[PDB]
């Protein structure tokens, strides 16, 4: 893995062009509240979804992940970092915030890179939850450069370039999301485009503080998408 | 279809040389030196409104009294100020004080240079050299304000000051006929800002860019998204004016 | 004698209607004006001159406006040297051109050639390589000693016997390439001498975004820019207007 | 017309050479001039410093070792700075293993026996530069010359790089001359320097651009640059 | 060589019927028409409008069809050549007449002209070392020469085509001469909009409309073949005798026809 | 060109390789008849190859020298626009004057790349170039008869042209243009700048040492695009660095940008 | 009264 | 072809060509020679000079291993040097061992196969010099030279460099005139006269002389090297034979 007369990477240029064939999924960064949403193979029968590998993943008692792109390369990151989070609990004796592990994994994408016979990632993440003892939401974005970022708002996946735009015609900064039900809404009134069928085809999760983490059925999805296709209506 | 240690016919190597315009794709990121006070600038390559840029840190603190910006590749560099930061510390106790520049950044362009044959006794990391170079501004008590530049092909230079990417080849030339001993600081934190707003793909804000200066009374400091605000006004006190 | 005819009515062209970056023109001004004009300089040191800029540069370069520069600048006669006329199917009929030619050109004055693509007929059943063969006889001869030169292009230097090619016969070849962006710059001052726009900006901050890449490009580019004024009604150009095309002509080649 | 024989080291030729090696001696012929000679007394470094623009400093040609004995450089920095901060160790090991300090001549015959052990082991490049070893010792002082080959020699006066052939020249106009010099160093620099000006393609030496760091039976290493050198211009 | 020149014999092809694209068909009219309709316009500002364009190929997915419905509003001339038609045994006989066009295109300032598929005429720069094959590349430059050679560019307009560039065309095209490099291909929603925009005049579906799903799921296909989808719904009607138009058996097409060209479908590891 | 030449040059360069030749020629021209007596099919000539930029018609010029005879003129001559090998229509009658004269120097230009390697590139009928070379046969079998004729030839090194010359009879016997010393080469530029104003004060013997793999025939090339450098500055006098670096350093590389240089 | 025809062909060789 | 890029690819020919590049390379060098006299060794060699700047007698090409041998060689300066170092600690880690100076074939037992394993591998260069040793033991005098693919044989005299052609026949022309024995002095005048003799292969240039040799007489079999009148008594003689 080297440099390119123009500035570039050869095999880097590549990879993160993976990422834009799979799932796609979203967070946002509501008024007191944070969130997920992701994609599922609906049509994909005999099957039981209880114990398939979910998107979303849980990190410590606070903090949880949503990756793309590939999904083995993404197990081994998930270990590594449980670790730093089960023990910067110890030697430090607080828990973590989010930016370091957020700058761990961040190092890690490259220490995974310049060496002798190791590919980079067919993966990027994100990442969401809040600091212990306070209140503002975090979340940060991820990609095998390393560079890690604070969007509002990010997605990785198929279809997603109007999905990036999307948003702008719908999110304002100061008229941010009051509450679940809209910010929730916020959530879905995304995704929807590319999901072109029912509520089956995705996964969904939420945050709040202390670890207050939720898992919503398919049902509650079939309360609310309803809404707005009885909203897509008039 | 070139290698990393290998010469070619004319003897101009070819990767290095290739990351010595790797640089040239990457943002802007300038300082100016004053005899009373230093300069630092950006060009944030905000992409989207959405993005909150406190994130985006192309600025740092190495200690209370110096600091740096990276330029060009700003991923990878984020591993070797973490260098500095030690040797920076280590010599804090060794002798009980703050350590001139010059055996500083001695070391980080002894860094970059590992990828063969580094210092006496340097196994080789670094598969690939750091595509990414920076600039190294504060103060010491022998020779004074002496800007530092750092490229990774393993050498440094000082400066009165010049620029770096994007707008490098142009940018510098109003720098050239623009900077001379016996103007201030303050000249300096808007000077940029005539530059700047050249080479900006869009109309300045407050967040496109910001800024820092760096003082032997105080030390280190970086400002807030207004307190540059004023001071646009300010330029635009001139730029209304003349 | 379907080419039987030197030049045209209006050759409309100057050697500053391009920015061509300064330096590939004066040798050629070189070898092409100063044994012409200012022998006194060649036996001022008392030298064996050439007789032709042999040239490489690819295509989409201002070398052919530099070519035909010349043309408007010497105001003398000229020609135009092409497999159409030249390359025929009649086996040695094809060979009545070059004779004609050359047989008369010894007799006129400052009747130098562009005998341009010459890589059509010049590369390596086929009876191209006699007609080449034909060429090299009437070189040598006059070869030295005479105001006259050999000055044309190609788009293929690799794709030639030099058996040809020895040094008397275009001894101070050319050499060509894309510009820096301040050769980037000062060509484009000279497509944008036409319209009305938004008058006093920075356009030099354009010109670094010229990655290798023609000149052509850039005259195009600005048309479409008024195109894209055009469908924006704009009566008068601004910045961002060049900047919505030209990012996307780049972006759909690549 | 293209040579295979020019990717790694170890290939020989085809006639008993290594274009490696070949291609990378034009380099200091793409780098810069820093010369110097000697009396039977006293030598001398010197060395053009190359500059980037109006506002930077300059780069730097001349490094001491220790206290008898300095070095110039031609060409690369960084691959030929490690060498200097190599040999410190192998001349501060003498000064405490024996204290019978080092002498010069097996410093070029270590530094030789260095680079050999780079060009015949895959990966690695030589240390491609050319540089100019001074200082003296009870034998009195001695000059050298340095190749990434490893071709080292002790030599009345010599030259490198660019431009080098006018200077060059002025020696074999005058090592019949400035050899019977003694404790008297002042007249003795001004030769190379005024013999350097073969070399001026119109850059008209100034207080700055010149740099000069000399020694002798007596003299530890000194460095004359900043604003000193007003003496000779 | 003039006898395929003239087909001055536009179809029913129907410009602006077509449901296709407008950014594209106003770069051309733009390219092209307008141009035609007040070119002081150009003169206001100076420009020299551009010397035609090339689309690109992506087959079955809308090359051509504008382009009959252009000659369908042409106003002007048109023609229509092939290389592989101009080709003879002998030197430079096509060479000797790819020139004549040019005065025959100097004939009119409505002076325009389609060619034929390219693709083996220009097609890459091959030494061609191995005998014959040559002629091809003899003759290219015999064309782009006389392009530029010295032009006013007299209306000699062009508009070109191809099934893959890639694959050929390194350096023919140069900008100016063609600055817009320009593209054809699938729309991912639009072949469900105004494709059977069109399709709906003459059918009735005589029961319902169904087309709120006879529709994409993001499908990859071309919509090309749509004109097989209104068929064979048709053929079923009268593989059971349905005089009337029906949505049930339209269903089969896509479930037939589409489910053919099958891809590998490997997204198991992507998940 | 043909004449009873003049003397021969300063021998100079490949020389060590060149006096043991004139031994094997001068001989067949010199007392062959008492070779004839002595009773030996003693050759008609012999081959000296090598890449140009040599000085290989000098010493067809020294052919003559030891016993008065006349040159050659033909070059690629038998590329003719006819059906006929019209040249070997000539070369029946030239090599008759070959006949004619009997003290005579016969040297013809590039044997290979006027034959082929193996001409398996023509088609089968080439216009009787394998007749020509039944010519040169045919001619060398009339040549092979007398000591008249001393042929030679000239072209790329080796398996460039036909395998015919294995014969003894035919060829017999060959050596090669190998890359000399300079000093000579030093000499010649003089001679090629013998025709152009200019000094020589310059060391360009250390010059003469760094370059190499620049024949003659770059060697004949260079002198010129550095006298109109100078000229284009406007000097006059010759000089090392313009001409030494300024033409052997261009010739493939150029465009210094180099930084981390110092 | 003609000889002067000349017609290209077709070969296929492998590389 | 394509067999002839890297070490240990043997031929169909049954060969590794690469070496047998290496054999022009220590052809583009100097001359050098080592004689086998009567009751000892001699060295000589050619050490020629491209500008008077280059200081006579500070830069010798002998090298010594230990006190009972002296080695030269020809060709490549540094790695000819190399070996030496391998070889001044070797016999070091032999007289370590049973307390007794070091034999000459436990020399070459300790360095004819070091080179060889410069051979094995497509990692490293093949040594590109010849050279030759000499000294004394108790069992007598000694002579040997190398070749880079490890080959060494015992020979009464050798030549490198171009100087090769002169000396071969000339050593040819010698031995039958003087198979009787040959005592150390009178070989250092005879020698002398080679070199003198051998450089006209190169005398566009010029040289000055180096020379040492060992005698189990006179230096106690110690090795020491010329510095002295009878050095300059040789030159006066060797150009006469020149003469
Ligand atoms: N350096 C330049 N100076 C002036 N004009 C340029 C330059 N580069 C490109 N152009 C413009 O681009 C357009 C197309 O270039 P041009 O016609 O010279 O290609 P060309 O070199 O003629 O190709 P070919 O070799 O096939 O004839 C011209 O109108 C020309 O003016
Ligand atoms: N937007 C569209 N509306 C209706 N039909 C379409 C559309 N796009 C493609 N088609 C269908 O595609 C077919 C041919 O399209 P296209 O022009 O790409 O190829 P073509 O011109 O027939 O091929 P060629 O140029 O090789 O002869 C037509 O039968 C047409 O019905
Ligand atoms: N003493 C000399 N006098 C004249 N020319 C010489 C001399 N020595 C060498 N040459 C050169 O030898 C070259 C002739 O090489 P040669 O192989 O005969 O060329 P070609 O193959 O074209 O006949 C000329 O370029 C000439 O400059």
């Amino acid at each position: 893995s080297i440099f390119s007369p123009d500035g570039h990477i050869f095999q880097v240029e590549y990879a993160l062009e993976a990422v834009k064939r799979g799932t796609c999924a979203v967070g946002v960064k509501g008024k007191n509240c944070v969130v997920l949403g992701c994609e599922r193979r609906s049509t994909l029968k005999l099957q039981d979804t209880r114990i398939t590998p979910s998107k979303v993943s849980k990190i410590d008692s606070h903090v949880v992940l949503s990756f793309s792109g590939l999904n083995a390369d993404s197990r081994i990151l998930i270990e590594k970092a449980r670790v730093e989070a089960q023990s910067h609990r110890l030697t430090l004796e607080d828990p973590v915030t989010v930016e370091y592990l957020t700058r761990y994994v961040a190092g890690v994408q490259q220490r995974y890179t310049q060496s002798g016979g190791v590919r980079p990632f067919g993966v990027s993440t994100l990442i969401a939850g809040f600091d212990p003892r306070d209140d503002e939401p975090k979340l940060y974005q991820t990609e095998p450069s390393g560079i890690y970022s604070s969007w509002s708002a990010q997605t990785i996946g198929r279809n997603s370039k109007t999905v990036r735009e999307f948003l702008e015609k719908n999110y304002d900064r100061k008229e941010p999301p009051a509450t679940v039900e809209e910010c929730v809404k916020l959530t879905v009134r995304s995704l929807l485009e590319v999901v072109q069928t029912g509520a089956k085809n995705i996964e969904i999760t939420v945050v709040k503080p202390d670890s207050d983490i939720v898992a919503l059925s398919s049902e509650e999805i079939n309360q609310y998408v309803t809404q707005i296709e009885q909203e897509k209506q008039e | 279809d070139r290698g990393v240690s290998t010469f070619s016919p004319e003897g101009r190597l070819f990767q290095v040389e290739y990351s010595l315009e790797a640089i040239k794709l990457g943002s802007t990121a300038i300082g100016i030196a004053t005899k009373e006070g230093v300069v630092l600038g950006v060009e944030k390559r905000a992409t989207s409104p959405l993005l909150e840029s406190d994130s985006i840190e192309k600025i740092v603190e190495i200690d209370r009294h110096i600091g740096c910006a990276m330029s060009g590749l700003t991923a990878d560099a984020r591993s070797m100020i973490e260098h500095a930061r030690t040797a920076a510390v280590t010599h804090n106790l060794y002798y009980d004080e703050d350590i001139n520049v010059e055996s500083l950044t001695q070391s980080v362009c002894d860094l970059a240079l590992r990828f063969g044959e580094g210092a006496s006794g340097e196994e080789r990391l670094m598969s690939r050299p750091f595509g990414v170079a920076l600039l190294i501004a504060g103060h010491d008590a022998d020779d004074g304000y002496q800007l530092f530049h750092a490229e990774p092909s393993g050498t440094f230079y000082r400066y009165n000051a010049k620029a770096i990417g994007s707008g490098s080849e142009g940018a510098q030339a109003e720098l050239l006929n623009e900077w001379h001993s016996s103007l201030t600081l303050k000249e300096a934190e808007l000077l940029v800002l005539k530059i700047l707003k050249q080479v900006m793909e869009e109309k300045l804000d407050e967040n496109n860019a910001q800024l820092s200066c760096i003082t032997k009374q105080d030390g280190f400091k970086i400002y807030d998204n207004e307190k540059t605000a004023e001071l646009i006004k300010e330029l635009k006190e001139k730029e209304a004016a003349e | 004698s379907v080419t039987m005819m030197t030049v045209e009515e209006k050759p409309d062209v100057t050697y500053s209607d391009v920015g061509g970056c300064k330096d590939q023109i004066e040798k050629l001004r070189e070898v092409v004006e100063l044994p012409l004009l200012s022998p006194e300089r060649f036996a001022t040191l008392g030298i064996d001159p050439p007789k032709g800029i042999l040239l490489y540069g690819p295509p989409g370069t201002g070398k052919t406006l530099c070519a035909r520069a010349v043309a408007n600048r010497t105001d003398a006669t000229f020609i135009r040297v092409i497999g159409s006329e030249l390359v025929q199917k009649y086996v040695g009929e094809g060979a009545r051109m070059v004779r004609e030619l050359f047989e008369m050109a010894r007799t006129k004055k400052a009747c130098i050639i562009f005998f341009d693509e010459i890589d059509a007929v010049g590369g390596a059943d086929n009876e191209v390589q006699r007609t080449m063969l034909e060429l090299i006889t009437q070189l040598d001869g006059f070869d030295p000693r005479g105001n006259i030169k050999v000055m044309f292009a190609t788009n293929r230097p690799n794709t030639l016997d030099p058996a040809l090619l020895r040094p008397g016969r275009i001894d101070r070849k050319v050499e060509f390439s894309l510009p820096d962006l301040e050769g980037r710059a000062n060509i484009f001052r000279i497509h944008s001498k036409s319209m009305s726009v938004e008058r006093g900006i920075r356009w030099e901050l354009i010109s670094r975004l010229c990655p290798n890449s023609t000149g052509a490009e850039l005259r195009s580019v600005c048309t479409e820019a008024g195109m894209f004024a055009i469908r924006a009604r704009r009566k008068v150009a601004t910045e961002k207007d060049f900047l919505k095309a030209v990012d996307k002509v780049i972006s759909g080649y690549k | 017309f293209r040579n295979n024989y020019d990717g790694d080291t170890v290939t020989f030729s085809p006639t008993g050479r290594l274009f490696q090696v070949e291609y990378a001696l034009e380099a200091i012929k793409q780098g810069s001039v820093t010369v110097g000679l000697r009396s039977n007394t006293h030598a001398v470094l010197v060395a053009l410093k190359r500059n980037a623009d109006e506002l930077s400093s300059y780069q730097k040609k001349i490094i001491k070792c220790d206290e008898h004995m300095g070095l110039s450089l031609a060409g690369l920095a960084p691959d030929a700075r490690v060498l200097s901060n190599y040999l410190r160790q192998q001349c501060n090991y003498s000064s405490l293993v024996f204290n019978r300090k080092l002498a010069v001549e097996r410093a070029g015959h270590l530094l030789c026996d260095k680079a050999q052990k780079n060009t015949q082991s895959y990966g690695g490049r030589p240390y491609g530069v050319g540089l100019l070893i001074i200082g003296y010792d009870k034998s009195g002082a001695h000059l050298l010359e340095f190749q990434p080959s490893g071709n080292v020699t002790e030599l009345y006066g010599t030259a490198i790089g660019a431009r080098s052939q006018g200077a060059k020249t002025y020696l074999e106009r005058t090592l019949d001359t400035f050899i019977k010099i003694d404790g008297n160093p002042d007249e003795l620099i001004k030769a190379g320097v005024e013999a350097i000006s073969q070399s001026l393609r119109d850059e008209s030496l100034t207080v700055d651009n010149l740099s000069i760091a000399i020694v002798g039976k007596d003299t530890p290493f000194t460095i004359y640059d900043g604003e000193a050198v007003a003496k000779y211009i | 060589m003039v006898s395929v020149m003239k087909m001055d014999k536009s179809p029913t092809e129907s410009y602006s019927d077509i449901g296709g694209l407008e950014s594209q068909i106003q770069e051309i009219k733009e390219s092209v028409e307008l141009p035609l309709t007040h070119p002081e316009l150009y003169e206001e500002m100076g420009i020299k409008p551009p010397k035609g364009v090339i689309l690109y190929g992506a087959p079955g997915t809308g090359k051509t069809l504008l382009a009959k419905a252009v000659a369908n509003q042409t106003s002007a001339t048109f023609l229509r050549i092939v290389g592989s038609e101009l080709i003879q045994k002998y030197l430079g006989d096509g060479p000797r007449l790819c020139r004549q066009i040019f005065k025959v295109a100097g004939e009119n300032a409505p002076s325009i002209v389609f060619i034929d598929e390219i693709d083996a005429i220009g097609t890459k720069r091959y030494d061609s070392n191995s005998g014959g094959e040559r002629e091809i590349q003899r003759t290219m430059l015999e064309l782009l020469n006389q392009l530029d050679g010295f032009d006013d560019r007299g209306d000699v307009k062009v508009i070109m085509a191809t099934n893959k560039i890639e694959t050929l065309d390194p350096a023919l095209i140069r900008p100016g001469r063609i600055d817009r490099k320009i593209l054809f291909e699938n729309p991912d929603l639009s072949t469900k909009k105004k494709i059977l925009g069109i399709h709906t005049s003459k059918m009735n579906l005589s029961e319902d409309v169904n087309l709120e799903t006879l529709v994409t799921t993001k499908d990859d296909l071309s919509g090309a073949d749509i004109q097989a989808m209104c068929t064979e719904a048709g053929l079923l009607a009268l593989r059971e005798r349905r005089m009337q138009v029906t949505a049930e058996d339209f269903k089969q097409a896509k479930e037939r026809v589409m489910k053919n060209k099958v891809e590998e479908n490997l997204e198991g590891l992507y998940l | 060109d043909e004449k009873p030449t003049e003397t021969y040059s300063d021998v100079g360069g490949l020389d060590k390789q060149i006096e043991e030749l004139v031994e094997a020629i001068v001989l067949p021209m010199k007392r062959a008849d008492k070779f004839k007596d002595m009773g030996i099919r003693a050759p008609k000539g012999a081959l000296m190859y090598g890449p140009p930029g040599t000085g290989k018609t000098l010493l067809a010029r020294a052919c003559a020298a030891q016993t008065n005879a006349t040159f050659l003129k033909l070059a690629a001559p038998q590329l003719v626009q006819m059906y006929i090998g019209e040249g070997a229509k000539l070369v029946r009658d030239a090599f008759a004057l070959a006949k004619e004269k009997a003290p005579t120097i016969i040297f013809i230009d590039e044997l290979d790349a006027i034959g082929t390697k193996r001409f398996d590139s023509e088609k089968s009928g080439d216009r009787e170039v394998q007749r020509t070379m039944l010519e040169l046969l045919n001619q060398l079998d009339g040549f092979s008869s007398d000591d008249r004729v001393k042929v030679l030839a000239a072209t790329n090194r080796v398996d460039v042209l036909d395998p015919a010359l294995l014969r003894s009879g035919r060829l017999d016997r060959k050596i090669e243009f190998p890359l000399p010393s300079e000093d000579s080469r030093a000499q010649i530029l003089q001679i090629h700048s013998r025709k152009m104003t200019t000094d020589d004060d310059i060391n360009w013997q250390e010059l003469a040492r760094s370059t190499d793999e620049f024949n003659g025939a770059q060697l004949k090339a260079v002198t010129v695009e550095a006298g109109m450098i100078a000229l284009r500055n406007g000097q006059s006098s010759v000089k090392h660095e313009d001409f030494v670096e300024g033409i052997s350093e261009v010739q493939a590389r150029k465009s210094k940008s180099v930084s981390f240089y110092a | 009264n003609e000889n002067v025809s000349a017609r290209l062909g077709g070969a296929s060789i492998a590389v | 072809t394509g067999y002839d890029l890297s070490n240990s690819v043997f031929s169909p020919d049954g060969r590794n060509f690469q070496v047998e590049y290496a054999v022009k390379a220590v052809e583009n060098g100097t001359t050098s020679i080592g004689i086998k006299c009567n009751d000892g060794v001699v060295f000589a060699v050619e050490k020629l000079i491209t500008s008077k700047l280059l200081v006579p007698q500070k830069n010798v090409k002998i090298q010594v291993v230990d006190r009972h041998i002296g080695c030269v060689y020809s060709g490549l300066i540094p790695d000819g040097r190399h070996l030496v170092n391998r070889g001044r600690e070797e016999a070091a880690s032999f007289k370590k061992l049973y307390k007794t100076p070091i034999p000459i074939p436990a020399f070459a037992d300790r360095l004819g196969q070091y080179v060889q394993a410069h051979t094995l591998y497509n990692s490293v260069r093949p040594f590109g010099v010849s050279t030759i040793f000499g000294g004394v033991d108790k069992n007598g005098a000694h002579l040997y030279m190398l070749e880079p693919s490890g080959s060494y044989w015992g020979y009464k005299g050798a030549a490198t460099g171009k100087g090769r052609q002169s000396a071969k026949a000339e050593l040819e022309k010698l031995v039958d005139h003087h198979p009787e024995g040959l005592s150390a002095r009178e070989a250092v005048k005879q020698a002398a006269k080679i070199i003198y003799l051998a450089h006209e292969d190169n005398k566009e240039k010029d040289f000055e002389l180096e020379i040492s040799w060992c005698s189990l007489s006179e230096t106690n079999g110690l090795h020491k090297f010329v510095k002295g009148d009878l050095l300059q008594e040789a030159i006066d003689f060797a150009q006469k034979e020149i003469n």
